[PDB]
């Protein structure tokens, strides 16, 4: 008949399968097109898109269901908590950065697409690669925090909830 | 060479099962190069639930 | 013996499972078994489900040495088959596991060199003190 | 008495006791018929109370502060009732146990397969074994001197 | 029909990039231009760790010196009269 | 009635008539003996 | 990589080696056992350490000792 | 005027620092 | 077809297997040399596709357990 799970690039022995989860042409092409898997560009402009995209979305969970949530202070005082927390994260990536990736050492991304072409391996997994991500992954956090405290505290757009 | 067939045997092996205690010689390999021919049959079966064991010359005393 | 090579061989007809191969073969190594089968028949997988076993030659990649050990055991024992193994290394290099000898290693062969063995009963292993700050261990010895 | 210790004759919260359980007896008596059978059941157990309590007085226990009574185990001669006496024929109970395991133990031990009368008792053996426990002490002693009761390995 | 090769390790153990992209940078290049001047600076990871661990150390010891009372009731103070103790202790 | 006898040898059943026989005993005489503290 | 180790008590009834989960003893020849074979262990770097083969050690005490040793990602049965 | 500097720096500046040293140096070579 | 199948006395009602315990499985049969016996012949009681292969006579074990 017609059976839609099929081992994963038509290897049984590989251990994953291929599902319209995994394998749709909408999730590729989205995943493809996401900053994180952006592989001829470099890292620290997929590392500024991380970065403004978190960084704005973590605004709202501390000014709003913060200690300080019903002070006139309230927004502010989360704007500041989530700029620590993205401060956390550049520690934390910055930590991984040093621990994982040697100056000298080439990519230890994989250098074959799924059809078996040759590729230029990620400039992502080397030292330089990840310490330009996530020094644009502080510099986007950073703004982006910012650009939601400017949106909602600064021109007090009629947002539902704020 | 070793004790008669059939005798009574204290074991002298210090890690056996049954140190100090009694058993029964069933045959003695008279092959000299042969480590350990006195083949003992106990009345008790040890921790891997066996009866039987074979000791050197000198671990074996006539009783 | 001389040890056989690695062909091209086919593989068993599978539908793919979760449960293969990692990248700890990508970096470190993985193991091929080999065999020959008389006619095409189900046989379970070590690593779950069950596979069809084509006639002829038939190649298997795994994760581990037991996983190819434990198939191989499966095959004897059920559909009477002789298998081997080998060790390939990211580089491509093959290493010749089993059987080593080209006899089974249950079965005594000339040839043969004891390795690990202590002329002395278990009993008569020295106490910890007279190896105490030497780097060596009582059954070392 | 003994330990600061009063008899309980003569202790005044060992009355109150007895008082009390009394009347925590009689209050259930008043929600039945005086010709029921729980009404002859309740004055049974305050039968029983009044004889429990009359017997404490007169086998001459010691009562603390609280009523109760305590046992002197020192081994003062007018307290041997409460444990030297029982104490001796546990003893005597238990030596004629276990006279009697290690008799039959000991008559089992040379057959074929001794581990099959563990099992399943020899009925009559046992029968025969039993009944040498009323003399346990006496052949207790005597392998003592031979030399028959300890394994000397 | 084969999925073991000698030669190609890679694509025998699947070492594959499955959503990896090798298009062109979708950026605007004024905007990447903008974006590489102006973080530069935060790309050296030995300066990174030190400036983001001793800065924000500094940060949180002067905000948690700033802060007043109405920010944190521990700065406040108490402001009801004490209670006693359980048998007349102060 | 050999194979019957030889079963009501086997050790629970032995164990369960001897210790009814034993609660029995104790029970009876702690109904005609009750509330013994000491051994008078 | 575990330690295993092979003392002359051996009856060569060769239980050990057919019990190995990842083959790492054989069997080889030898003059002090009427079998005139002993079990050798010349593969102990894929040994896992569940000593099976003590399971299967019919002699008193074991002719066969499994001695637990510095950790590898063979010895730890590792398949990721 | 100590406890509101001290408390922030022992209870989370110091950890993080020495987790940080810690592990760096634990995931060396 | 469904029909009524049945076998005409197929096991024999006697009191020689109440005087040997474990009779039902091979090893346990032969008696205790341990302790352990004790135990494995309380484990495997109900075990009965332990006791045969025979799948009829399992079945009949769990129809007359049920009553
Ligand atoms: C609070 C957690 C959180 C949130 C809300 C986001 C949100 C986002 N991340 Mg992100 N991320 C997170 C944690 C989070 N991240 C962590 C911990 C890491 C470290 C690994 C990353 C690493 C990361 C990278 C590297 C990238 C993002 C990106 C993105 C954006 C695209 C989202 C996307 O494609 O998802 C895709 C999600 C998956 C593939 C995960 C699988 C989802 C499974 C199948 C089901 C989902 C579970 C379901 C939603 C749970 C709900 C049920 C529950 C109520 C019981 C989005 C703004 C991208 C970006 O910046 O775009 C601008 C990007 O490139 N993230
Ligand atoms: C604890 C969870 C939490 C909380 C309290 C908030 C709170 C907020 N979010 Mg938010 N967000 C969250 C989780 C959360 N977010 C997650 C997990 C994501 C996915 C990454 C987002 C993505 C997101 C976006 C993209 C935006 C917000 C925005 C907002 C603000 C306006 C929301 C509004 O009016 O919607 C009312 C409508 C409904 C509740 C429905 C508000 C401060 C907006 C904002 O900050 O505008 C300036 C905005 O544009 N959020
Ligand atoms: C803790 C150790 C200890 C031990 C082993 C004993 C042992 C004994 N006491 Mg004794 N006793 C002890 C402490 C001890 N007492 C203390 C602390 C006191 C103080 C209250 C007494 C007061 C006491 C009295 C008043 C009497 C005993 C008596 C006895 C003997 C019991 C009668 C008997 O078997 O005839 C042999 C026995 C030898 C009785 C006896 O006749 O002793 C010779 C006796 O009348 N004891
Ligand atoms: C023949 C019966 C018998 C005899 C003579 C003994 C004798 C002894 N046992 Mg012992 N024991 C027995 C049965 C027996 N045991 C059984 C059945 C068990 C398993 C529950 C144990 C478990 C046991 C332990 C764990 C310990 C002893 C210890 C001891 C010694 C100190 C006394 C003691 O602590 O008693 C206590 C006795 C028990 C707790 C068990 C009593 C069980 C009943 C009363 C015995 C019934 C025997 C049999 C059913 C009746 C035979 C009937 C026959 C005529 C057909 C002493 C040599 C101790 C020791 O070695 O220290 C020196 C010790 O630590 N025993
Ligand atoms: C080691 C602990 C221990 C000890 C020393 C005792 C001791 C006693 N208990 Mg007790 N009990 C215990 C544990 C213990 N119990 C436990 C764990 C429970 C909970 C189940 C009970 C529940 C209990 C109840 C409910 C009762 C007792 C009673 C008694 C007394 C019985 C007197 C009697 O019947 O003599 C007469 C018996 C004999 C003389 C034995 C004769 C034996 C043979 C047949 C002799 C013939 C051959 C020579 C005695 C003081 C009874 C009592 O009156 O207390 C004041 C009572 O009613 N106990
Ligand atoms: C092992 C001994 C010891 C212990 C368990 C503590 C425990 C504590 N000290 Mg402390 N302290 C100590 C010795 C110790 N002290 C010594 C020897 C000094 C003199 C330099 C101080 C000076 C000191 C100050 C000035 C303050 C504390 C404070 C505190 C509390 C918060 C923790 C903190 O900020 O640490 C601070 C630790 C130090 C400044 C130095 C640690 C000591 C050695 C040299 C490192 C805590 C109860 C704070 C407090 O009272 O909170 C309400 C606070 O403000 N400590
Ligand atoms: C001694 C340890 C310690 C200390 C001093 C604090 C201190 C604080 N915690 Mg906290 N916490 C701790 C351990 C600690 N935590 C642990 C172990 C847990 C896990 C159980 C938590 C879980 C926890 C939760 C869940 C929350 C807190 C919150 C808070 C804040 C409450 C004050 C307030 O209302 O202002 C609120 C003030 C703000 C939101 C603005 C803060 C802006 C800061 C000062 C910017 C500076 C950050 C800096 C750049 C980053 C430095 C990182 C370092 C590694 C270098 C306060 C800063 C609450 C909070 O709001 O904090 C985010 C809160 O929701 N804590
Ligand atoms: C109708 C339901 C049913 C049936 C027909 C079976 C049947 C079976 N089960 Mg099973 N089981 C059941 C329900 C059932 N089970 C449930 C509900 C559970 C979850 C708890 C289990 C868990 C279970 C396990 C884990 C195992 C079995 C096994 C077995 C097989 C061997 C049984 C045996 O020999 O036991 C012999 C009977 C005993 C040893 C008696 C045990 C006595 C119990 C533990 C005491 C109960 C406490 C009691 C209520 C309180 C008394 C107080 C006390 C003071 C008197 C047999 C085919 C075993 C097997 O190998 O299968 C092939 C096995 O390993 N079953
Ligand atoms: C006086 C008195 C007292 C004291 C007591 C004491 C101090 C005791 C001691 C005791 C001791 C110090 C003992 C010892 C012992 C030793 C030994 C060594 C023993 C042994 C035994 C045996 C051996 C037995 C056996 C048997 C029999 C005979 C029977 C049963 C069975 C059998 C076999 C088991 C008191 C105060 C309490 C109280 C009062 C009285
Ligand atoms: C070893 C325990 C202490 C020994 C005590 C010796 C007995 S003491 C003895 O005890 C009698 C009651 O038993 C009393 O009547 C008498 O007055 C008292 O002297
Ligand atoms: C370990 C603490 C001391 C243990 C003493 C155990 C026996 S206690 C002893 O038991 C007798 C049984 O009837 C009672 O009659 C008697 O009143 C009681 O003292
Ligand atoms: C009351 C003492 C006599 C009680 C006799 C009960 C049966 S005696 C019974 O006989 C069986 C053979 O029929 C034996 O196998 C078993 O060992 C024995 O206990
Ligand atoms: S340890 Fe496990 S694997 Fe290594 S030898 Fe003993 S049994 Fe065979
Ligand atoms: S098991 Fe005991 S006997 Fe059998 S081979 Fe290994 S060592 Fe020799």
């Amino acid at each position: 008949t017609y059976q839609v799970i099929q081992p994963i690039n038509g290897d049984p022995f590989i251990g994953s399968l291929e599902t319209p989860i995994t394998s749709s042409p909408l999730i590729a092409w989205y995943l493809s097109n996401l900053p994180g898997y952006r592989t001829a560009v470099d890292p620290l402009l997929r590392g500024i898109e991380v970065g403004l995209a978190h960084g704005y979305l973590l605004v709202g969970p501390f000014v709003i269901t913060g200690p300080l949530r019903n002070a006139p202070n309230h927004g502010a005082v989360g704007s500041l908590g989530a700029a620590g927390l993205i401060v956390i994260l550049s520690i934390t990536l910055t930590m991984y950065g040093i621990a994982s990736f040697k100056e000298g050492d080439p990519s230890t991304a994989p250098s074959l697409t799924l059809t078996g072409r040759k590729k230029v391996p990620d400039p992502l997994q080397t030292a330089d690669g990840w310490a330009r991500f996530t020094g644009g992954f502080f510099f986007g956090g950073i703004s982006g925090v910012i650009w939601a405290y400017f949106l909602l505290y600064v021109l007090d757009l009629p947002y539902f909830v704020k | 060479v070793g004790p008669p067939r059939g005798s009574k045997v204290r074991i002298l092996r210090r890690e056996s099962y049954w140190y100090k205690g009694v058993g029964s010689v069933v045959t003695v390999d008279q092959d000299p190069k042969t480590r350990y021919p006195v083949v003992v049959r106990f009345d008790k079966v040890n921790y891997a639930n066996i009866s039987t064991n074979n000791y050197a010359l000198d671990e074996v005393e006539q009783v | 013996t001389p040890p056989q090579l690695d062909p091209s061989t086919p593989s068993p007809i599978f539908g793919g499972s979760t449960g293969g191969l990692l990248r700890k073969a990508q970096e470190e190594e993985f193991y091929v078994i080999t065999w020959e089968s008389p006619k095409e028949q189900v046989f379970e997988m070590p690593t779950g489900g069950a596979a069809i076993m084509r006639e002829g030659p038939n190649l298997l990649k795994l994760a581990r040495k037991e996983q190819c050990l434990a198939l191989g055991t499966r095959l004897r024992s059920k559909y009477k088959i002789n298998y081997q193994f080998y060790r390939v290394f990211p580089n491509g290099e093959v290493q010749y596991l089993h059987p080593k000898d080209g006899v089974y290693p249950e079965k005594v062969n000339e040839g043969r060199t004891g390795v690990g063995v202590n002329l002395r009963s278990i009993g008569k292993n020295v106490n910890p003190i007279e190896v105490k700050f030497t780097g060596k261990q009582v059954y070392d010895l | 008495d003994i330990s600061g210790l009063t008899p309980c004759k003569d202790s005044k919260q060992f009355a109150k006791r007895e008082k009390q359980q009394i009347k925590k007896l009689e209050s259930s008596l008043k929600l039945y018929a005086p010709e029921s059978a729980p009404a002859l059941a309740l004055n049974a157990q305050i039968e029983k109370t009044k004889r429990r309590f009359d017997n404490y007085g007169k086998y001459g226990l010691l009562c603390g502060s609280d009523g109760l009574p305590h046992l002197i185990v020192n081994g003062d001669q007018r307290h041997w009732g409460e444990f030297i006496t029982p104490g001796i024929l546990f003893l005597y109970i238990a030596g004629w146990i276990g006279w009697v395991g290690r008799s039959y133990l000991i008559a089992i031990s040379g057959e074929k397969k001794p581990a099959m009368k563990e099992i399943i008792i020899d009925v009559p053996l046992a029968s025969r074994i039993i009944f040498r426990g009323f003399i346990w002490p006496v052949a207790a002693y005597r392998e003592f001197l031979n030399g028959d009761l300890i394994a000397k390995d | 029909s084969v999925y073991f090769d000698l030669e190609d390790i890679a694509n025998t153990t699947g070492q594959w990039d499955v959503y990896g992209s090798d298009a062109p940078s979708p950026y605007n290049g004024l905007q990447s231009k903008f974006f590489e001047t102006f973080a530069a600076p935060f790309t050296k990871r030995g300066l990174l760790l030190k400036f983001l661990l001793l800065g924000g150390g500094a940060t949180l010891a002067f905000v948690s010196s700033q802060a007043t009372g109405d920010d944190l009731p521990i700065v406040k103070g108490p402001q009801l009269p004490p209670q006693p103790g359980p048998r007349g202790k102060i | 009635m050999r194979d019957l006898k030889t079963y009501l040898s086997v050790a629970p059943v032995l164990s369960t008539l001897w210790f009814g026989a034993l609660a029995g005993l104790l029970i009876e005489i702690n109904r005609f003996f009750p509330d013994a503290l000491t051994f008078p | 990589s575990h330690s295993v180790k092979i003392y002359d008590t051996c009856i060569g009834c060769t239980q050990c080696v057919r019990a190995c989960p990842t083959d790492v003893l054989e069997m080889i020849p030898w003059d002090g056992c009427k079998a005139k074979q002993i079990a050798s262990a010349p593969r102990t770097e894929d040994c896992v350490g569940c000593k099976r083969c003590e399971s299967a050690c019919p002699t008193d005490f074991l002719s066969v000792r499994v001695y637990l040793w510095h950790e590898t990602t063979r010895s730890m049965g590792l398949a990721y | 005027n100590l406890p509101s500097i001290f408390v922030p720096l022992v209870g989370l500046v110091f950890p993080a620092i020495a987790m940080a040293s810690l592990f760096l140096h634990v995931q060396k070579n | 077809e469904v029909k009524i199948l049945v076998d005409k006395d197929p096991v024999k009602t006697s009191f020689e297997e109440w005087a040997k315990p474990g009779h039902f499985s091979r090893t346990i049969a032969k008696g205790p040399d341990t302790t352990t016996w004790i135990w494995n012949l309380h484990a495997d009681a109900h075990d009965f596709d332990s006791h045969t292969s025979d799948l009829e006579e399992i079945s009949r074990k769990v129809f007359s357990a049920h009553f």
